[PDB]
C-alpha cells in the first residue's frame, strides 16, 4: 500500500566540525590599516543576518566539548604569527646590557649592530624591570626573552585593535544558537536558532578580567566545566559591564636606531615631563555592587557557604596579574584591591586605582605563540572598556576564590558557548502512496 | 537553509519542506579555510545529486518511487509516520536501513531503464 | 570514568518511606544524562520504576503516586545527586534497586529513544528488606 | 506493554562452547531498540548491546548481536570463565522498558 | 557563450543552440588556476541549481507555464523578439528577475504537488 | 566508470553495468586531485545532459547509426568485442557522433516547442 | 594550440583603458614572480662592509 | 615486500651495465644491527632557545 | 634508438633449411615488442610470413607448417634476438626477407589492434637466393 | 675551525653562546 518516496531538502541534522571562515566587517584592516588578525581576507564582508527560529525544537549544547572554540583558538594564534614574519628580528640584542642600578624602567648600555656589518654603535635604551633577568653599581642584564626564543619587533603600520570576527558556515552546514536565557552552556536549548554566521567576537586577550566582551540577558553567570573540580576556572559572565579606565600618563619617546639594513629598533628613550605610574580606574559602587551578585550566585552553587575573594596567590606577571593591550602597550595590572572582601563586602563607594606595569617583552599564549617586542607609545595613551566577566579558580566553612587563572579559550568561551556547528543531511526516505516511478 | 521546520511533524513539515525550496542565492589564514569549505561543500553537494540521479529523480524535491514499502524498514502506518514523528525521529528510526533501501531503489530505476529499452524495441 | 554508588543497605518495618540516594560521579550534569531507577526482585527479572529526564520526573504505571524521584546537579562540594523515595512499604518490596545513567548527548547514539533509554551505567545497589 | 521472552531460560556450556541466546518480542521492533546485559552473581547488570547490534566500549568484541523483526539473538564466541550469569534483554522501542526472564549460562 | 551578441532576440535564439558549448575534448600560478577552477565550478553549478529547481533540469530552452505579467513588460512578441537584443531586454526585466525566478519556483513546486496528487 | 567485466564483450558486460555508488605535502595532494574530480565528472554530466541523457545510464537516442562509422553488425559488435576494442575502433568519429547527438537533441527541443505553438 | 577567436558583429562596447585591472594583475603577477625567484638565492648579508 | 614462488631480477636493460640489477627474494635474510656503546647526550645552548 | 641487423646474404639449395636471425637493439623486451616477417619477392609486393606477439607466435596460411618463428629477449651479452626458420626450400622462397618490430606497449597507439599491426621498424634485409 | 686531537675524535672549538657578546668553548 505504502511505497517509498526520496525528499530533498528534510530537516535532519548531525553535530559535525568544520573549518569556519571568517567574515569581518566592512571597514577591512580597519579603513585599511593592517590588523594583527588579517580582517580584510575575512573575505565574506557580512551584509545582512539571515536567521531562522527552530520551533519546538531542543537541542543538546556542551560549551566544553565545543570546536568552535578551539578553531579560534588556532586562528587568533596563527593570525598572530603570520603577522610578525615580516617585522624585525631582534636578534641583535640578545646582548650584556651595562644597567644603570642603585621607577621600574632601567637605563642600560649595550654594543648594538649597525647598517654596516663591520661597524658597531654603543646603544642607551630605557629598558622595564620586568623585561630584564640578572645575568648572575651597574650591574650586568640580560633580556628575559634570550634564553628561551628570538623576538620580534611590531610592524610600526601593525595594529592590535580588536575588531570583531565572526565564524560563519560553509553550504551544507548550519550553527545553532541557543537563545536561551541563563544557559549554563551544558544541557537542554529550548529555542535553539540556526544562524549562519555568529555575532562579532572581539578577539580580546585579557587574563584576570573578560574586557570588552558580550554580557549576559537576566543574569550573572557562572560556567565551569566541573564545579567540584577546584582545576578547573570558574568563567562568570555579566548582566552589566563595570567600567575600567586605564591610562599611561607619561609623555614618551621612541627613538628608532638603524640595527641592520632597512631594520630600525624603536626604543624607549625618556620621559618629556613627570614621571606618573600607570593605572586603572574602577568605581568601587559599581564594582562592589557587581561582585555582591556574582557572591550571591556563588553561594547558589556552593551550599551557600561565605565567599571569599582573595588576591592571587604569586608567580609570573603574565599569570597573576591582569594583561591586556591598552593601544599597542601592555598592562600589567595589580589586582588586589579589586578581589579583596567577605561576602554573608568592603563599603568604599569611591574610584579604585590599580597599579600597572608596562611590559615590552611580549608573550601572550604560553609557549604556543610567538614572543614579540612591542615598539613604545609616543604620546599618552587612555583607552575605554568595559568588563564583561571574571576567571576565578576555587581552592581547597568558606569557599576562596583567587582571580585569574585559566586557559586562552577561556576569553572566548563567553562568546561561543552558545554556538553549535551541525551537519545538515538533506536526503529523506519516507513512505507515501505515489507508487509510480 | 533547510532546517526550517525541524520540530513540526512530518506531515505538515513537508508542506514547508517546498515553501523555503533554496529559492535564492543570488596565502594568509583565511585564503585556505573557504577554499577547504568551498570544495567540500561541492563535493558533498555533487555527492547528494549523484544518489538524486540514480534513483531516477535527477533534479525533483519530492520524488516518486516505485519501490514497495518492505515493512521490516517500518511496521508503523502512513498516520503515526506522518502525525506524530519528525524527520529527525524519522531518519533516526529507519537509520539501519538506509544502504539497502539506497540498494533498493537503485536495482528499482536500473529495472525501470531496461523495461524502457525493451519497450523501445 | 564514570561510577555510581547507591546509599547502602536498609530493613524497615512495613508502611515506612524509604529514600534511595544516587550520587553520580563522573556525570557532567542531569542535563546531559538520565537517570533511570530499576528494582530486581531477589529471583525475577528487572523491572522500571521512574527517571529523571531533562529535569523531568515520571514513573511507569505500577509506580505512580507511590515513588518520589528528585535530582540535582553539580555542586562545589558533592557530585550530582538523584534520590529514590518509596511510599508506604510493603513485603513485596524486597528487592534490590539500581540507578542508572546514560548520555543523551547526541540524539543518534542509539542508547535513548524518545526518552525510552537503555541503561549504560549502573550502581551497586541497595537491597531493601521489609 | 511489549513483552519480551528470552528462549534458552537456562543453559549448560563450557570454555569454548559458543552459545545463541534468542529473545522474542510481543510486537515488531522494527527500529532495533533492544539492549543485553549480563548480571554476575552479587553485581549490578553490565550493558553489553545497544540498538540491536552495537557493542559499548571496554565490552569484549565476542559479544555480538542479531536484529530480524520480532527475533533478537545474542551470541557469544569462545565462551569464557567470566562469561557465566544471567543475561538479560530489553527493548526500549516503547515506554515503559521490559526486560526478560533471564538465561543463566553455567558450566 | 558570447556570440550572437548583436542580434535581436529573435534571429539569436536560433543561433544560441547552432554551438551549444560542445566538443571541449605552490607558485604564483598555482593559486591563481585553483581559485579560477573553483569559483568557475560553484558558479555553473549554481547555474544548474536554478535552472534544475524549475524543472529544467537539461534543457537549453526550457518552456513555463508561469503566464509572462504585464507589469514585467508591457512590450509585445515582435517589439521584444525583432527590434531587441538580449543584454537590453535583461536590462529592461533587470528589476523582476528575483520575483520572477521565485514565480517559477513556485510554479514547479504547484506542478510537482499536483503530479504526486495524480499519482495517489 | 565500472572496471571489472572489462574483458566481457559488451552484450555481457551492459548487463554488468550496475550500482554506481552503494599546509602539507598531502595538504595540496588531495585538493588538487577533488578539483580535478569535480571538473571531470562535471565534464561527463555537461556532455551527457546536452544529448538529453541527463540522469540516464543507459540512454536511447534518435541518431541513426552511419556505417561510415562501421559496417560492423549488432551481434559482432556485442558478442566478440569489449568496450575498449570498441571505442578504439570508433576511436576517430567521437566528435562527430557528439555533434550529431547535440544536433539531434536541439532538432527535438525545436520540435517539441514547435508542437506546442 | 588554437587561438578560438570569435568576432561580436553588431556589438559596441566601451573600453577605458586606465580603469583596467589586468594591467594592475600583471604588475601584481610579475612583482611576485620576481619575489619568488629570489628567495632560493644567495643572501649578500656580509657584503654591507 | 618479498616476492611470491622465486628470486626475481629487474633490469632496466640487462645488456647495460651501467643499469643496476635489482634482486627481489622469495625468502628475507634476517640481519640484526647493534651499537653496544652507551653513549651520553649532552645538550649546549648555541643560541636563544 | 631502435636499429635491426639480420643474418646476411645466403644461397641455397632447394629442399635446404634456411635460417634467418634478427637481432633487436633498442627493444627492452618482446613481451612489449612485437616481431612481424615480411618478405619482398624481386619487383613485387612484400608479403607477410609470421610473428611472435606476447610471446605466442604464429604463421600465415600460406605458410603454415613450412616456417618457424623464435626469439628470445635480453640477456647480458645479446640484444633481443628473432629467428626464421624457412623448411623445404622451393625456387618461389627467393624474396628479401624483413624483420620488423613493433611497440605494442599503450592499446591507444593504432599502429596495432588484436595482433595485426603496421610495422614500424624495418630490418635490413636478407636477400635468399635458391 | 675545529681542533681535534666510527672512531670518534676529541674536537674543541669555541663557539657561540645565548648571549651575542659571550663565547663558550665546546668540547
Ligand atoms: C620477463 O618474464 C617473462 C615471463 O614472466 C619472460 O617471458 C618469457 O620469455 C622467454 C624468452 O626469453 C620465452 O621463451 C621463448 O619463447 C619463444 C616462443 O615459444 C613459443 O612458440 C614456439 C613456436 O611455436 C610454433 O611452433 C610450435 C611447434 O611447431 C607450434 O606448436 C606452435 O603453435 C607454433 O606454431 C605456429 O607458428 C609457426 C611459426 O612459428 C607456424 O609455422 C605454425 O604453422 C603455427 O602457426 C613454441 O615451440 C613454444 O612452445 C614451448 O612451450 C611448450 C609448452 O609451453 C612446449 O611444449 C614446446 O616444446 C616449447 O618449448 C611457445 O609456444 C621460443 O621460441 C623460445 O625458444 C628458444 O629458446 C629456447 C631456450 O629457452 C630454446 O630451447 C629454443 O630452441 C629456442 O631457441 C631458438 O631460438 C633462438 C631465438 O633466436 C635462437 O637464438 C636459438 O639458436 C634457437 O634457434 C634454433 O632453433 C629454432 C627452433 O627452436 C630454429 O627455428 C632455429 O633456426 C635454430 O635452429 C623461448 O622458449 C618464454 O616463453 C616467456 N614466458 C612467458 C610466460 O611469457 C621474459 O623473457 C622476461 N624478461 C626478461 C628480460 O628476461
Ligand atoms: C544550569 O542551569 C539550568 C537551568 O538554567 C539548571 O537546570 C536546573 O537544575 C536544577 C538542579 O540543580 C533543577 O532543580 C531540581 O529539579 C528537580 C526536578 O523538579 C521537578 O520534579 C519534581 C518532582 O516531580 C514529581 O513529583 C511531583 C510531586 O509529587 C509531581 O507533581 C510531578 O508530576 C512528579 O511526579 C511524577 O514523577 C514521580 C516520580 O518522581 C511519580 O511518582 C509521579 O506519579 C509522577 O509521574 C517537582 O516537585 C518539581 O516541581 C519539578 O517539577 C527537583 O526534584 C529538585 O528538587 C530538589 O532540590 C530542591 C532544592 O532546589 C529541594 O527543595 C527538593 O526537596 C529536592 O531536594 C531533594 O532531592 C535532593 C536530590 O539529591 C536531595 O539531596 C534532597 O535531600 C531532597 O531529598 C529530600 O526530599 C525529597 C522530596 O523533595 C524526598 O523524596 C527525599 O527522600 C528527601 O527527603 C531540584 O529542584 C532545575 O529544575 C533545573 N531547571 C531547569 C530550567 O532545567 C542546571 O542544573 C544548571 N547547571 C548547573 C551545573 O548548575
Ligand atoms: C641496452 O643497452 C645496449 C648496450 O648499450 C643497447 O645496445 C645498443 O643499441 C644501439 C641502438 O641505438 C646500438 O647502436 C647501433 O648499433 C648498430 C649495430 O651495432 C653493432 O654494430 C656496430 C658497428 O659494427 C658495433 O659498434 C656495435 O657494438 C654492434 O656490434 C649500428 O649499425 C648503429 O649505427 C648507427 O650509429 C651511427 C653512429 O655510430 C649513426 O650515424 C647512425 O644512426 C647509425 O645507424 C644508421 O645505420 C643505418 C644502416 O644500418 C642507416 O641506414 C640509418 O640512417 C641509421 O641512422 C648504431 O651504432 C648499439 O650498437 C648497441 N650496443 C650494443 C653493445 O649492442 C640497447 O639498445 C639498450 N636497450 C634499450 C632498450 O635501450
Ligand atoms: C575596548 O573597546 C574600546 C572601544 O570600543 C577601546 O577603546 C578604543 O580603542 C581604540 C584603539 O584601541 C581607540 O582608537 C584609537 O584612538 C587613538 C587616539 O585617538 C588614535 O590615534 C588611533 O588611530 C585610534 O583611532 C579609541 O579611541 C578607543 N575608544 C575609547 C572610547 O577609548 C578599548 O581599547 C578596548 N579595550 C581593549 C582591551 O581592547
Ligand atoms: C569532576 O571532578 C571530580 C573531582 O576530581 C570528579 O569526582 C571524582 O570522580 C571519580 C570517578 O571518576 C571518583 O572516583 C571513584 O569514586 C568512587 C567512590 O569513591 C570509588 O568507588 C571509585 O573506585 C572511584 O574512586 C572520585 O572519588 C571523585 N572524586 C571526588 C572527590 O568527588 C568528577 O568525576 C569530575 N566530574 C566530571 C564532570 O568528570
Ligand atoms: C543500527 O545502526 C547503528 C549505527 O551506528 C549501529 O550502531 C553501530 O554498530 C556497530 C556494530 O557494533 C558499532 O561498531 C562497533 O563499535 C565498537 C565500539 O566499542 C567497536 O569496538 C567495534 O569494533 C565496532 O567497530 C558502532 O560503533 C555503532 N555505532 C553507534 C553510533 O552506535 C547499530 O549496530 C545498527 N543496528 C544493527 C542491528 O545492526
Ligand atoms: C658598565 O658601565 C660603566 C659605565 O657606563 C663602566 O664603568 C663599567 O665598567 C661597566 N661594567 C661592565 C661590566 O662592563
Ligand atoms: C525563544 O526566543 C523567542 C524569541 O527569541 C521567544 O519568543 C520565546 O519565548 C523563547 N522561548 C521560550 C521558551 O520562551
Ligand atoms: C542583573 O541584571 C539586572 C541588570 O541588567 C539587575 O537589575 C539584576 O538584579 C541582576 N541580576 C542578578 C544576578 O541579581
Ligand atoms: C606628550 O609627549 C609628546 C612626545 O614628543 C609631545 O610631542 C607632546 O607635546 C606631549 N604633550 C604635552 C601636552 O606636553
Ligand atoms: C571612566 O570614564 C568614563 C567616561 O570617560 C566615566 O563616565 C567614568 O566615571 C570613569 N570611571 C572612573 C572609575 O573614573
Ligand atoms: C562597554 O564598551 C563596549 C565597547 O565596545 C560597548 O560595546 C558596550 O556597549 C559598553 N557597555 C555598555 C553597557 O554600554
Ligand atoms: C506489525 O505488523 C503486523 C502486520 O503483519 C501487525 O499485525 C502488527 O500490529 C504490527 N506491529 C506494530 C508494533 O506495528
Ligand atoms: C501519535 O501516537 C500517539 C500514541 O500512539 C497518539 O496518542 C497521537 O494521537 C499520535 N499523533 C497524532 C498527531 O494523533
Ligand atoms: C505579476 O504577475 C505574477 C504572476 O505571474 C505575480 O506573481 C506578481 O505578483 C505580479 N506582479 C506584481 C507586482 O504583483
Ligand atoms: C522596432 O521598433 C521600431 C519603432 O519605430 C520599428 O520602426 C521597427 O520596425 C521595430 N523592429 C522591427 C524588426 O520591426
Ligand atoms: C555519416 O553519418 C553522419 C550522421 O549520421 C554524418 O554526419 C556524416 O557526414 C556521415 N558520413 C558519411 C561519410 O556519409
Ligand atoms: C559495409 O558497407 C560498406 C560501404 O558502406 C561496403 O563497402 C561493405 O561491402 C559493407 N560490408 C558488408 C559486409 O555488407
Ligand atoms: C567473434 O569473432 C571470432 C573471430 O572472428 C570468432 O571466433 C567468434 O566465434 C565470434 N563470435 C561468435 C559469437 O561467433
Ligand atoms: C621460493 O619459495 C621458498 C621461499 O619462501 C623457497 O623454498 C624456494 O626455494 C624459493 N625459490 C627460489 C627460486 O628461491
Ligand atoms: C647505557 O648508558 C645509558 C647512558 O646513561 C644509560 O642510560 C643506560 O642505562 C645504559 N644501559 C646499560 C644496560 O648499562
Ligand atoms: C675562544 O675564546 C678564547 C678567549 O676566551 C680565544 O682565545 C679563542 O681563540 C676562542 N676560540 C677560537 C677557536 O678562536
Amino acid at each position: 500500500n505504502l511505497w517509498v518516496t526520496v525528499y530533498y531538502g528534510v530537516p535532519v541534522w548531525r553535530d559535525a566540525d568544520t573549518t569556519l571562515f571568517c567574515a569581518s566587517d566592512a571597514k577591512a584592516h580597519e579603513t585599511e590599516v593592517h590588523n594583527v588578525w588579517a580582517t580584510h581576507a575575512c573575505v565574506p564582508t557580512d551584509p545582512n543576518p539571515q536567521e531562522m527560529h527552530l520551533k519546538n525544537v531542543t537541542e543538546n549544547f556542551n560549551m566544553w566539548k565545543n570546536n568552535m572554540v578551539e578553531q579560534m583558538q588556532e586562528d587568533v594564534i596563527s593570525l598572530w604569527d603570520q603577522s610578525l614574519k615580516p617585522c624585525v628580528k631582534l636578534t641583535p640584542l640578545c646582548v650584556t646590557l651595562n644597567c644603570t642600578s642603585a621607577d621600574d624602567v632601567r637605563n642600560c648600555s649595550f654594543n648594538m649592530t649597525t647598517e654596516l656589518r663591520d661597524k658597531q654603535q654603543k646603544v642607551y635604551a630605557l629598558f622595564y624591570k620586568l623585561d630584564i633577568v640578572p645575568i648572575d653599581n651597574f650591574s650586568e642584564y640580560r633580556l628575559i626573552n634570550c634564553n628561551t626564543s628570538v623576538i620580534k619587533q611590531a610592524c610600526p603600520k601593525v595594529s592590535f585593535d580588536p575588531i570583531p570576527i565572526h565564524y560563519c558556515t560553509p553550504a551544507g552546514y548550519a550553527i545553532l544558537r541557543c537563545n536561551d536565557k541563563k544557559f549554563n552552556g551544558t544541557g537542554p536549548c529550548k529555542n535553539v536558532s540556526s544562524v549562519q554566521c555568529t555575532h562579532g567576537i572581539k578577539p580580546v586577550v585579557s587574563t584576570q578580567l573578560l574586557l570588552n566582551g558580550s554580557l549576559a540577558e537576566e543574569g550573572i553567570i557562572i560556567r565551569s566545566e566541573n564545579l567540584t573540580n577546584n582545576a578547573k576556572t570558574i568563567i562568570v559572565h555579566f548582566n552589566e559591564s563595570v567600567k575600567i579606565n586605564c591610562t599611561r600618563p607619561s609623555n614618551n619617546t621612541r627613538t628608532g636606531i638603524h640595527i641592520g639594513p632597512g631594520q630600525v629598533f624603536y626604543k624607549t628613550g625618556d620621559i618629556i615631563g613627570d614621571i606618573r605610574k600607570a593605572y586603572c580606574n574602577i568605581s568601587g559602587a559599581q564594582w562592589h555592587k557587581v561582585l555582591g551578585r556574582v557572591a550571591n550566585k556563588l553561594k547558589e552553587h556552593f551550599n551557600n557557604k561565605t565567599i571569599v575573594f582573595k588576591p592571587s596567590s604569586g608567580g609570573d606577571p603574565e599569570i597573576t596579574m591582569h594583561h591586556f593591550n591598552c593601544r599597542g602597550e601592555f598592562f600589567y595590572c595589580n589586582t588586589t584591591k579589586l578581589f579583596n572582601s567577605t561576602w554573608g563586602e568592603t563599603r568604599d563607594n569611591g574610584t579604585i586605582t590599580i597599579p600597572c606595569r608596562i611590559k615590552q617583552i611580549i608573550n601572550m599564549w604560553q609557549g604556543v605563540g610567538q614572543a614579540m617586542y612591542a615598539p613604545p607609545i609616543k604620546g599618552v595613551i587612555k583607552c575605554l572598556s568595559n568588563i564583561t566577566g571574571i576567571l576565578l579558580t576555587r581552592d581547597g566553612n568558606n569557599e576562596t576564590f583567587r582571580p585569574g587563572g585559566g586557559n586562552i579559550k577561556d576569553n572566548w568561551r563567553n562568546e561561543l558557548y552558545k554556538y553549535k556547528v551541525v551537519q545538515i543531511e538533506p536526503l529523506g526516505i519516507a513512505p507515501t502512496k505515489c507508487k509510480r516511478r | 537553509g533547510f532546517l526550517g521546520a525541524a520540530g513540526s511533524t512530518m506531515g505538515a513539515a513537508s508542506i514547508t519542506l517546498t515553501v523555503q525550496a533554496r529559492q535564492l542565492l543570488s596565502l594568509t589564514v583565511w585564503g585556505i579555510k573557504q577554499l577547504q569549505a568551498r570544495v567540500l561543500a561541492v563535493e558533498r553537494y555533487l555527492q547528494d545529486q549523484k544518489f538524486l540521479g540514480l534513483w531516477g529523480c535527477s533534479g525533483k524535491i519530492i520524488c516518486c518511487t516505485a519501490v514497495p514499502w518492505n515493512s521490516s524498514w517500518s511496521n508503523k502506518t502512513f498516520e503515526e509516520i506522518w502525525n506524530n514523528m519528525t524527520w529527525i525521529e524519522w531518519e533516526r528510526e529507519i537509520s539501519n536501513y538506509t544502504s539497502q533501501i539506497y540498494d533498493i531503489l537503485t536495482i528499482s530505476q536500473t529495472q525501470q531503464e531496461k523495461n524502457e529499452k525493451d519497450l523501445l524495441e | 570514568q564514570i561510577h555510581l554508588v547507591q546509599s547502602g543497605t536498609e530493613v524497615k518495618k512495613p508502611g515506612s518511606s524509604v529514600t534511595v540516594s544516587c550520587k553520580a560521579y563522573g556525570v557532567n550534569t542531569f542535563g546531559l544524562y538520565a537517570v533511570n531507577w530499576v528494582r530486581q526482585a531477589p529471583g525475577q527479572s528487572l523491572e522500571y520504576i521512574g527517571q529523571i529526564w531533562r529535569w523531568k520526573s515520571s514513573a511507569s504505571h505500577h509506580f505512580r503516586g507511590r515513588v518520589l524521584i528528585s535530582a540535582v546537579d553539580l555542586t562545589g562540594s558533592s557530585p550530582p545527586i538523584s534520590s529514590l523515595e518509596i511510599k508506604n512499604l510493603t513485603s513485596d518490596d524486597t528487592a534490590v534497586y539500581f540507578c542508572t545513567t546514560t548520555s543523551t548527548y547526541d540524539r543518534w547514539s542509539g542508547l535513548h529513544h524518545d526518552g525510552v533509554m537503555a541503561f549504560s551505567s549502573w550502581g551497586q545497589g541497595t537491597l531493601i528488606s521489609v | 506493554d511489549i513483552q519480551m521472552t528470552q528462549s534458552p531460560s537456562t543453559l549448560s556450556a563450557s570454555t569454548g562452547d559458543t552459545v545463541r541466546i534468542s529473545c522474542r518480542a510481543s510486537q515488531s521492533i522494527t527500529g532495533n531498540w533492544v539492549a543485553w546485559y549480563q548480571q554476575r552473581p552479587g553485581k549490578a547488570p553490565r550493558l553489553l548491546i545497544y540498538r540491536g547490534a552495537a557493542l559499548l566500549g571496554g565490552v569484549p568484541s565476542r559479544f555480538r548481536g542479531s536484529a530480524a523483526g520480532t527475533d533478537f539473538t545474542l551470541t557469544i564466541g569462545n565462551l569464557q570463565a567470566e562469561d557465566f550469569g544471567t543475561f538479560y534483554c530489553q527493548q526500549y522501542d516503547t515506554y515503559p522498558g521490559t526486560f526478560g526472564q533471564g538465561t543463566k549460562v553455567e558450566v
